[PDB]
């Protein structure tokens, strides 16, 4: 049955056992999100999505933290804007200098919550550089730009638990993880143009566009 | 006065290999006495015991043993059909730090045991223990010492015609330091990469092929059987209130003679060095700094471990922790600044790369310390490193990211002025710096960064 | 760093066929069998492990045999044969030399034992041995930092190192004999403080038997 | 740049994010301020607690009480304390910053005696 | 520093003129809105005369500058068109807003 | 505004540029509610058409969900 | 002054087409249109300026991520036809190696004040 | 903007009439020579837009060099 809980104030009704993202959106409420999809299994990797909660003691993830009876949660205080401006400034860091070749560029929404809920300026000048990343090949529709990757797995849940392509996947570990094959095999199904869509950034664009 | 162990009080006899690990030894020890009468005790009595002793966690958090044990039996635990399981973390992997391995190797019946007796108290059918890789011979010792137990009716079906069925199984780890974070272990164990859980859902809800599991150290573990036998009043009898029992003090570094031993909580620090490793090299005067327990806790200056005991409590109250109770003395003669670096690069090589703070937080990190190293960067940096450190701090998905921001953290706040003569150093001698380590020869050229040292 | 991308090579590609040797096999049977039924991709790390064992190193085409063999798909078992730096996916030589460096061995000589090796043998730490028998590793900590600058040889722990005694374990090695299975030039057994023992000095061990609760 | 603005070390944007800090326009129709003659207000309250104040605030929200017996039922010290002055004069248009004029005359003026055009300061 | 801090005495001003004037003119005076140092005065169009009046020829007002009246279009709105009307008074250096609303066939009175 | 067939777009000969004869091709309203649209279509004489929203059908989602336990064969390998 | 499209010192074209001048010009005056080259490149296939739109401005040239629309200080080009005042694409090239010399003093002297 | 930190003058009529409208702008003449004057004298140092870059586009070395700063000047100008 429907449980209730306060957030921002608000009085908020809501299934039980639903994420807190959910009840957000629910009571009107919005919340930055980058891993999170509604037709995905839930991630927690981006770390965008963070909250106070009275009885957390450090900020939880929305995404994943389960809502409970006479939950309170704040979206607002001033350690949740500056968890947001900390998580936007090491997504940040080695993202390339590309918005004005890169597809995604307007309709972003790296782009469109650096602005947000960012810092207007960046922090990192360090003299070797940003990491990069090689360029890979899965076929004539999604073209790769890998240095843009956020490493949200939005692709990889897509291609995995909804199309059933398990050739899909992450490879490394730490700063080299990458997404992709392994080794050079096309994104083989018909609804692998759908990740287009699912990629925030511009990492997998529509080729023939 | 805390700290004076007595053999007859010692737990982990056979230590120093003097007595054997052969099963019969091991029997000469005690173990597998009253096995029996332990397991026919009720579970409660177990959990009781354990609780009364004051035992806490030995992976390195020390959170209270017995409640830990107690969430896997919820009041209708047994409505949920399905196996149940009990994981021994022996991953290792905390740099400084060798007491497992010395566990798995002198006195693997004891460990035996202590899965025996702590699946009994959880209620669980079967133990995975999960072995870092590198403890190839180790994992040959443990093995060979499980087939005997096995062989004996000690460890199977009718635990020694207890009616209450074990198995025990040896799970190996390749590679990886963040496996022995809980959840990354059960994620391992279950086939995948590494990768840590969120958590909700907890191990004792939702665990290893999502059972109901319980994750714990070896130590925790092994002293449980003889702290069963000896009883919980005993064991709360050494060391203070909330830090009570003896625990393994491996120390390394610039000691006159390194050592692994066994001691009372609660003793001071001056004492230990001197009366087990021979003393720091040059004296007390020549001591820059201690961290106690392993790489993760922040380092301690000359002045405080003058002070300071070798507890939870204490080590907390001055901002550091016990952690796995690996002391690293580092005297007059090295660089502190040098440490960090390499503390900081071993982070940036274990993070497992899920959650973005740790994954690029780490990265920069490195390349920030890699610049104070050599003093290619401003003093004002330095606040800016701080604030780094804040942006993975309480963000991630597990502790390794906290892990990664403390030394840095410790660093700063001990030895501010050693980075400052560094950034000194470099300024007289190379030239000015600019943010980021630039200067004012700088520039890109066919692809490289020309005009700079580049750290 | 770590190498995330396969390229096919003539030695390293996916038509080239492995199948576990019998006695080999049976161990994957006896290691599968510790896992639920179910559940049984659960002994990839094993059974990847036996593989790199037969073969010099973890091929594409071990990979894809474990792969089909615990019926997953072979990026599940990429994923976890790169995550583990255990495994090893270049081809190398009979004798790997692993440095600690981090800073327990660092601050007892671990630089001065890269320079013995690394004189002793020109190549990188990266790279292998002309001669494919040796190939050298910087490490992270292994376990053994009371023995404050150790090593490995391809499983086997050498402790408390110099730079003369490990140019001549590499000469020992580089002949083709083992000087000592114990880790140095006997000065400890293996955890004690160089003085010799402070502790347990009693020629029998006190039974636990002797001290009991009064409930049993 | 400026300081401490541009510091690499100690500004949060948030702390200085002022368009995000814009004042909210505040509306007010005769039923909020017929509330605020009835029950006082925030700074000086007129109102009791309990059920009494929550039920009081409800009934003038929905029509209970018009601005003008409102306005009839004031006392003398609500009227000249929060609608005309203490003294009952009516407050004046305000202005943000007055400005005191003074004519420069002799010498400092921009023209001569005859010319029809003086100097304000 | 915030810019708008800087009117905050100011505002707490401008609320207490306008509550005056509501108190004054009850008939007529729909609400009110203050913006920094901006007073707006909300109305019915049969209000306008007295009202206006009012501002020119009351004595602690004394609005005699009219500066604009514009249209803002609102297709929302029943009535879609607000009037906007600007005042100022020179002898008091004060500006007042003055709205009221209409429609493609209901006018408004001439303030001519 | 619906498009005019004839009227909406043509390329020109000079330059290449798209021409228009529909004066309404660039025009948007915008309302606070569906009523006051149909209010405001209805005031001009504008014959329109209503399309009615589509939304996300709201579902429980949870983290743990990821790893419960099979007691079958495993459907698929979860990758995370 | 007039409009220019310039090159690297490659002789590679500077545009990569992001369309950023297209979408702050504030008279419209900008019609691009782009693809990707045989070899990969991101480059229009055209790039129009009307002239008898345009208000000078010069707003494409702040936008410009790359420096690649820039304005000279050429104003003598008064035409007798109305066609002649469509710029294409060749036409401003072409207008950019003319100018060169012109645009990097002008740069030399102004980039660091942008 | 810094009008209440020069010293100026206001000329004020008295007739009316053209000529003391044009004697009122021959002032202005002069009292605006003075804020000049008073404005080369007093320029200080510093920014001359404001110092966010979500109202302000950044500098052109920083938008080619630093990725927030990018992303600004994208959103800015389109
Ligand atoms: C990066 C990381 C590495 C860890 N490695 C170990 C380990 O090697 N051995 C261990 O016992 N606990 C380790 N822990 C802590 C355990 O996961 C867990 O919190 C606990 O200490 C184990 O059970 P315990 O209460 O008996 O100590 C690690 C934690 C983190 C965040
Ligand atoms: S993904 Fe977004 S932020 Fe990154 S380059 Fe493309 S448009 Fe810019
Ligand atoms: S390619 Fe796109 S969708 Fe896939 S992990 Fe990277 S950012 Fe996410
Ligand atoms: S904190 Fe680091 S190790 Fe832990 S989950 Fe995040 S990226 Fe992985
Ligand atoms: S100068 Fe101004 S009007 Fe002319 S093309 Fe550039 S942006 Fe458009
Ligand atoms: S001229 Fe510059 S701003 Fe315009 S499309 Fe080309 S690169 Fe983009
Ligand atoms: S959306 Fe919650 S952590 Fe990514
Ligand atoms: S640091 Fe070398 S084994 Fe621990």
């Amino acid at each position: 049955a429907e449980i209730e809980l306060t957030i921002d104030g608000h009085k908020v009704s809501i299934e039980a056992g639903s994420a807190l993202i959910q009840a957000c959106e629910k009571a009107g409420v919005t919340v930055p999100r980058y891993c999170y999809h509604d037709k995905l299994a839930i991630a927690g990797n981006c770390r965008m999505c963070l909250v106070d909660v009275e009885r957390a003691p450090k900020p939880v993830a929305s995404c994943a933290y389960p809502v409970a009876p006479g939950m309170v949660v704040r979206t607002d205080t001033e350690r949740v804007k500056q968890a947001r401006e900390n998580v936007m400034e090491m997504m940040l860091q080695n993202h390339p200098l590309d918005c004005p070749v890169c597809d995604q560029g307007g309709e972003c929404d790296l782009q469109d919550q650096s602005m947000r809920y960012g810092r207007d300026r960046g922090r990192f000048t360090e003299i070797t550089g940003k990491r990069s990343t090689e360029d890979k090949n899965i076929g004539p529709l999604v073209k790769t730009s890998m240095n843009r990757c956020i490493h949200c797995t939005r692709c990889v849940r897509f291609a995995n638990d909804i199309a059933g392509a398990p050739e899909l996947g992450s490879s490394g570990r730490g700063n080299d993880m990458q997404i992709g094959t392994y080794l050079e095999k096309n994104l083989n199904t018909e609804l692998s143009g759908n990740v287009i869509d699912l990629c925030p950034v511009g990492a997998l664009t529509n080729k023939p566009y | 006065q805390y700290g004076g162990l007595k053999d007859q009080d010692r737990i982990f006899q056979n230590l120093y290999d003097n007595y054997g690990w052969d099963l019969a030894s091991a029997r000469k020890q005690g173990d597998w006495y009253k096995t029996k009468e332990l397991i026919l005790k009720g579970d409660t009595w177990i959990i009781d015991e354990i609780k009364k002793s004051g035992l806490r966690g030995r992976g390195g958090a020390g959170f209270p043993s017995g409640l830990k044990w107690s969430f896997m039996n919820p009041p209708g635990w047994e409505k949920n059909e399905g196996p149940r399981y009990l994981v021994v973390n022996a991953d290792e992997g905390e740099p400084g730090t060798c007491k497992d391995r010395e566990i798995m190797r002198k006195d693997p019946h004891k460990l035996v045991e202590g899965c025996l007796l702590a699946g009994r108290a959880m209620n669980a059918t079967a133990a995975y223990i999960y072995i870092r890789g590198e403890f190839y011979n180790e994992a040959a010792v443990l093995q060979t010492a499980i087939n005997e137990a096995y062989a004996a009716g000690l460890i199977g079906k009718d635990a020694c015609g207890s009616g209450y069925d074990f198995d025990v199984y040896i799970h190996r780890g390749m590679g990886a330091y963040v496996c022995g974070e809980e959840t990354s272990l059960i994620e391992s164990l279950e086939g995948k990469a590494g990768k840590p859980r969120l958590k909700p859902p907890f191990p004792a809800g939702v665990g290893l092929f999502g059972r109901p599991s319980t994750v714990t150290n070896v130590e925790t573990v092994a002293v449980a059987p003889t702290i069963l036998r000896r009883g919980g009043d005993w064991f709360a009898s050494f060391g203070r209130e909330r830090n009570s029992g003896t625990k393994l003090f491996c120390i390394s570094g610039n000691v006159n003679e390194p050592c692994t031993v066994e001691e009372e909580m609660s003793i001071p620090l001056r004492e230990l060095l001197e009366k087990h490793c021979g003393g720091i090299k040059g004296g007390w005067d020549n001591l820059l700094g201690v961290i106690p327990g392993g790489c993760s806790v922040p380092i301690l200056p000359k002045n405080i471990c003058e002070d300071v005991l070798m507890d939870f409590d204490a080590l907390k109250d001055v901002q550091s922790g016990l952690g796995t109770a690996a002391v690293i003395v580092i005297n007059k003669q090295q660089d502190v600044i040098r440490a960090i670096q390499r503390f900081a690069a071993f982070y940036k090589h274990e993070s497992c790369g899920q959650c973005t703070p740790c994954r690029e937080g780490t990265t920069w990190l490195l390349k920030a310390m890699d610049r104070f190293r050599t003093g290619q960067a401003k003093e004002r940096e330095i606040d800016m490193l701080y604030e780094l450190t804040k942006d993975i701090e309480g963000h991630t998905i597990c502790a390794l990211g906290d892990a990664a921001a403390w030394p840095i953290q410790g660093l700063i706040r001990n030895f501010r002025p050693e980075m400052e003569t560094r950034m000194k150093k470099f300024h007289d001698e190379v030239g000015a710096v600019s943010v980021g380590g630039w200067m004012k020869d700088a520039r890109v050229e066919k692809g490289k960064v020309v005009g700079a040292p580049l750290p | 760093h770590i190498v995330s991308v396969h390229r096919n090579t003539e030695n390293n590609n996916p038509s080239i066929p492995f199948e576990f040797s019998p006695e080999n096999m049976k161990r994957a049977e006896e290691v599968i069998a510790k896992y639920p039924p179910q559940y049984k991709k659960a002994a990839v790390m094993p059974l990847l492990d036996i593989g790199q064992r037969q073969l010099g190193y973890t091929s594409i085409s071990v990979m894809n045999y474990v792969a089909k063999l615990l019926e997953m798909p072979p990026m599940r078992v990429y994923e976890v044969a790169t995550f583990y730096t255990m495994y090893n996916r270049t081809p190398m030589g009979r004798y790997h030399l692993q440095i600690c460096t981090t800073t327990p061995c660092q601050l007892c000589g671990s630089d001065g034992i890269m320079e013995a090796v690394q004189n002793t043998l020109n190549i990188k730490p990266g790279e292998t041995t002309k001669d494919n028998l040796f190939t050298l590793s910087e490490v992270e900590c292994l376990g053994a930092c009371v023995n404050a600058p150790m090593m490995a040889i391809n499983d086997d722990y050498y402790e408390d190192l110099t730079p003369e005694g490990t140019v001549k374990l590499l000469e020992d090695c580089k002949a083709g004999k083992m000087p000592t299975p114990g880790p140095e030039n006997h000065v400890r057994r293996d955890c004690e403080p160089a003085s010799g023992q402070k502790v347990l000095l009693s020629k029998e061990p006190h039974n636990v038997a002797d001290f009991l609760q009064e409930g049993i | 740049s400026s300081y401490p603005t541009n510091d690499i070390a100690e500004n949060p944007y948030w702390k200085r994010d002022h368009r995000r800090a814009y004042p909210q326009t505040a509306f007010f129709d005769q039923k909020t301020v017929t509330g605020l003659l009835e029950l006082g207000s925030e700074a000086t309250p007129r109102i009791a607690d309990g059920e009494a104040g929550t039920k009081a605030l409800a009934n003038i929200a929905n029509g209970g009480v018009s601005f003008t017996q409102a306005l009839g039922k004031s006392s003398k010290d609500v009227i000249y304390g929060e609608v005309l002055t203490v003294n009952g004069l009516p407050p004046v248009a305000p202005t943000l910053a007055p400005k005191q004029w003074k004519i420069i005359e002799g010498e400092a003026a921009i023209y001569p005696k005859g010319y029809p055009c003086r100097t304000f300061h | 520093v915030n810019p708008a801090d800087r009117y905050l005495q100011h505002v707490s001003d401008l609320h207490q003129y306008a509550k005056y004037i509501m108190a004054a003119l009850p008939k007529y005076i729909q609400g009110f809105s203050v913006w920094k140092d901006e007073l707006t005065l909300h109305v019915a169009p049969s209000a306008v005369i007295p009202v206006t009046t009012f501002l020119r020829d009351n004595t602690s007002t004394q609005y005699k500058s009219i500066i604009d009246i514009t249209a803002v279009d609102y297709p929302s709105r029943e009535n879609r068109f607000e009037v906007v009307y600007n005042f100022l008074s020179v002898r008091h250096n004060s500006r007042i807003r003055l709205k009221t609303y209409a429609t493609e066939v209901t006018p408004v009175p001439s303030i001519t | 505004w619906d498009i005019v067939d004839v009227a909406n777009r043509w390329e020109n000969d000079l330059i290449g540029w798209q021409s228009s004869g529909d004066y309404m091709q660039a025009t948007q309203m915008k309302f606070t509610s569906k009523e006051s649209a149909i209010k405001f279509a209805n005031k001009q004489g504008w014959d329109f058409y209503i399309q009615e929203p589509h939304h996300r059908k709201f579902r429980v989602k949870q983290y743990a969900n990821n790893f419960v336990h099979s007691y079958g064969k495993l459907k698929h390998i979860r990758t995370k | 002054g007039e409009h220019a499209l310039r090159r690297y010192p490659s002789g590679e074209e500077r545009c990569i087409a992001c369309k950023l001048c297209e979408a702050i010009c504030p008279a419209l005056a900008i019609t691009i249109d782009a693809e990707e080259r045989i070899d990969g490149s991101r480059r229009t296939t055209k790039y129009d300026i009307d002239m008898t739109k345009c208000i000078y401005c010069g707003y494409c040239q702040e936008s410009c991520p790359v420096d690649a629309i820039v304005e000279t200080p050429n104003v003598e080009y008064a035409t007798e036809t109305r066609e002649e005042l469509l710029y294409n694409k060749e036409k401003l090239l072409a207008n950019g190696d003319k100018w060169e010399l012109e645009l990097q003093y002008a740069l030399d002297a102004d980039a660091p004040y942008r | 903007d810094a009008y209440d930190k020069v010293d100026f003058d206001v000329p004020v009529g008295m007739n009316g009439d053209c000529y003391d409208r044009y004697l009122i702008r021959m002032a202005e003449f002069r009292q605006s020579l003075r804020i000049i004057e008073q404005c080369c004298n007093d320029m200080p140092a510093g920014a001359v837009k404001v110092e966010d870059f979500k109202i302000n586009s950044p500098p052109r070395n920083l938008m080619k060099e630093d990725m927030e700063a990018l992303i600004h000047h994208f959103l800015l100008y389109t």
